[PDB]
């Protein structure tokens, strides 16, 4: 019902969903370097078989 | 100049850094107290001076860390270390220390010094200070951080679940620096005493009400967070093919349990990391996937809680895709297996367990022709096992208890499924089992015997 | 504190707030159903209500045969007593609520059914049986 | 049986109302957004949470948390 | 500031999306990257075979 509460809880709300993007793109770019580094000893074996 | 953003955004580490800042003591009284040296108490106040008001400033962090590792003191090793965190830690100012320490090689171990000595505070500040160098990319080492585990003063402070900050802030720095291919490894060796607190701040999560603002183990920002980083410390090493079978098989009782945290809990995150750890594991990737998606299908009953948790829908759908994953590949996997051979190795290993393929009245009508090669030997080997166990040896317990009930459902399919099973149930005598164990303890059982009794009351009588 | 979610127009947010800050609410702020992540619009929320409704269909099966009365309740307040001891002040997980009584449904059906079939056998049997001695 | 579930069944159907009533503010649908376009949020006790529930209101739904 | 709140909230739900897209960019990006550092990795070994089998 106050002017400052409301400005006060959309700060909170922002910045929770700042926490929450931010989490999220962490764990996003985590889980595509995982998968970039497990397909690149996949087709790092695969070649060094042929080599070998 | 540029340090990366690691525990910058944990209101953990503001805090214990904020009230060490705020209680900073003079090092000029301290050295003429005879308590640390007057250049180095002059370069921290210069410093001190120079990081607020101004941000050359990088040469006088060398007798800082010369005089913390020197000295014994907490009290100016916290002090200095929250000053040399603060500026190190920033990014608009201090670019100068970050250059002068990944540059002089030395600096790295006279910094590691002051970590696991003194306060648990500047311990906390200075492990996240070593690992803050540690994870750079011009320097590293894995005997710092395996000297750093091995000790009682980092591990206790993260042992313990009284202060979030500092198991926050420990399970903060093992997550961050699980991200690196080399501490994985050394990480892995060590994860024998600070796993079981990672589960034990789930259970207590879970054990404790949603409804209150207390940020301990709840669904607060701080309980969220510590949820997360705690399941992602174990999601980050968890991609490796053999961690994966040894923790789901040494760890699987404390592993069965993060099922229900995503049901329980109502945010995306612990839900998507908890789906994706089953969902990791699950993957065929690891040596012997098969048995232990048979041992949780089996022992843990995963698969149907997936389907229930699957109802659920919010955003970060990639963990809903890898709860489809995880449903189709225990789905796949579990229908995979052989019935005959499963069934059999399951009979003659004197241990039933309930499954959503083993409980169809498809495999049982199609093992039912193969099974008659003896006139129906395997069903008799069954009743003869109920029976068996059932007769002698402390019957309706609980270790008798569950292939009682499973033996009779399983047998109540068969029963159902063919007219014939009557002479091999009164050939072994097995038919005054289902009847002495109808009027007593575990009326499911009870209820199963019953179903089996009705069924071959109905083809007895039409 | 105890998160309080309210749906309702723009034209009347002063008269819910009025109305709702009587009662202890406090922090009242109109927003948007795009800028809550929680609150935005998906299919699972309607899988979820197909969901509550099938549990409700299977509350009605349960109570028919269970051979009761309908019940109805619709209580959400916790002022009452057997209303805050039947609704706890936490979020509800309808997963749970469903897959705990979709089993008990199945398996009151198949004992409804396997008591209907023994009770008709044996008043068959019972039926029979004299007329099987009178006529032996 | 009955006697196992005669509870179950009357909670059940009483979370089933408030998890139908908690779907419907949510706003999973398109005329749902067309017409209740307004979702607001605040901080209240744990204890006034059961006195604010009590009163149903107009066309404002309450939900627990 | 009531109808400030909502256009300041959906401005930073959306850049926090865009904050999102752009992680699910660089995770694409990775394995992108991934997909010719395989063959780049493998070149390295050929070329040490071939060193390895100068020598002999």
């Amino acid at each position: 019902l106050t002017p400052n509460q409301v400005n006060d809880e959309l700060n909170k709300m922002q910045a929770f969903i700042r926490k929450e993007a931010e989490e999220k793109a962490k764990e996003i770019q985590l889980k595509a370097d995982q998968e970039y580094e497990i397909e690149k000893t996949n087709i790092v074996r695969n070649e060094t078989n042929n080599i070998d | 100049m540029g340090a990366t953003k690691i525990l910058m955004d944990s209101t953990h580490f503001n805090e214990i850094r904020s009230i060490i800042r705020s209680r900073s003591v003079a090092w000029d009284a301290l050295a003429r107290s005879e308590e640390l040296s007057e250049i180095d108490a002059s370069t921290a106040k210069a410093l001190e001076s120079i990081l607020v008001k101004k941000n050359v400033n990088g040469k006088t962090l060398i007798p800082l860390i010369h005089l913390l590792s020197t000295s014994d003191n907490e009290d100016c090793k916290k002090s200095v270390q929250n000053l040399i965190a603060e500026l190190l830690s920033s990014d608009k100012y201090g670019d100068d220390t970050v250059k002068f320490f990944q540059e002089d090689p030395k600096q790295l171990e006279q910094l590691f010094d002051v970590s696991l000595k003194g306060d648990f505070q500047t311990v906390l500040i200075s492990g996240f200070n070593v690992v803050s160098l540690l994870v750079q990319n011009g320097l590293h080492n894995v005997k710092l951080v395996e000297k750093l585990l091995k000790n009682n003063n980092l591990i206790n402070i993260l042992q313990n679940i009284e202060q979030m900050d500092t198991c926050y802030v420990c399970i903060r720095l093992l997550q961050e620096l699980a991200v690196i291919p080399e501490y994985r490894d050394v990480i892995w060796l060590h994860e024998k005493k600070f796993m079981p607190t990672l589960f034990k701040i789930l259970q207590r999560a879970t054990d404790s009400q949603l409804a209150t603002r207390i940020v301990a183990t709840n669904s607060n920002h701080l309980g969220i967070q510590l949820q997360y980083h705690s399941l992602l410390l174990i999601w980050l090493l968890t991609f490796n093919p053999v961690f994966a079978n040894e923790l789901v098989q040494k760890y699987l009782s404390d592993f069965l349990d993060l099922l229900k945290l995503v049901k329980i809990t109502i945010k995306e995150k612990v839900s998507r990391l908890c789906i994706s750890i089953i969902l990791q594991c699950c993957s065929t990737r690891v040596k012997q996937h098969k048995k232990v998606i048979k041992q949780l299908l089996l022992l843990g009953n995963a698969l149907p809680t997936v389907q229930s948790l699957s109802e659920r829908k919010y955003s970060d759908e990639e963990l809903r895709q890898d709860i489809s994953n995880l449903k189709e590949i225990l789905e796949n996997e579990y229908q995979e297996l052989t019935s005959f051979d499963e069934y059999v190795a399951e009979l003659d290993s004197k241990l039933l367990c309930w499954s959503p393929p083993h409980v169809d009245n498809g495999f049982w009508s199609d093992n039912i022709d193969e099974f008659k090669k003896d006139n129906y030997k395997i069903f008799r080997q069954l009743i003869e096992l109920l029976q068996a166990k059932v007769r002698n040896g402390d019957v309706n317990a609980k270790q008798e208890k569950i292939i009682i009930q499973v033996a009779l459902n399983d047998i109540t399919h068969v029963v159902e499924l063919l007219p014939e099973s009557i002479d091999v149930l009164d050939k072994t005598g097995g038919k005054a089992d289902i009847m002495e164990l109808l009027n007593h303890s575990d009326s499911r059982v009870k209820y199963e015997a019953l179903k089996a009794t009705q069924a071959i009351i109905g083809y007895t009588f039409k | 504190m105890a998160l309080v979610q309210f749906y309702i127009p723009q034209e009347i947010s002063r008269d819910s707030a009025y109305t709702l800050g009587q009662l202890g609410l406090v922090q009242f702020r109109d927003l948007n159903s795009k800028v809550r992540a929680f609150q935005r619009t998906f299919v699972n929320e309607i899988r979820r209500l197909d969901n509550v409704e099938r549990q409700y269909r299977y509350f009605y099966s349960l109570l028919k045969k269970h051979d009761i009365k309908l019940y109805e309740g619709d209580t959400d307040k916790y002022l009452d007593g057997s209303g805050e001891l039947y609704v706890p002040p936490s979020g509800s997980v309808i997963d749970d609520y469903v897959r705990n009584a979709s089993y008990l449904e199945e398996r009151l059906i198949q004992m409804e059914d396997a008591t209907d079939q023994i009770e008709v056998q044996k008043n068959d049997l019972e039926q029979y049986r004299f007329i099987l001695q009178s006529g032996d | 049986e009955l006697y196992a579930i005669a509870k179950e069944l009357d909670s059940w159907f009483q979370d089933v109302t408030r998890e139908k009533a908690i779907f419907e503010i949510l706003n999973k649908s398109n005329y749902d957004t067309n017409r209740k376009i307004l979702i607001a949020e605040g901080w209240i006790p744990r204890d006034e949470l059961a006195t604010l529930q009590a009163r149903l209101g107009e066309m404002i739904a309450r939900l627990g948390i | 500031s009531q109808k400030n709140g909502i256009a300041t909230l959906l401005q930073a739900e959306k850049e926090a999306h865009e904050i999102v897209s752009k992680a699910r960019k660089y995770r694409q990006d990775k394995l992108k990257q991934a997909k010719t550092d395989a063959a780049k990795e493998i070149d390295s070994y050929k070329i040490q075979k071939d060193k390895e089998l100068k020598e002999f």
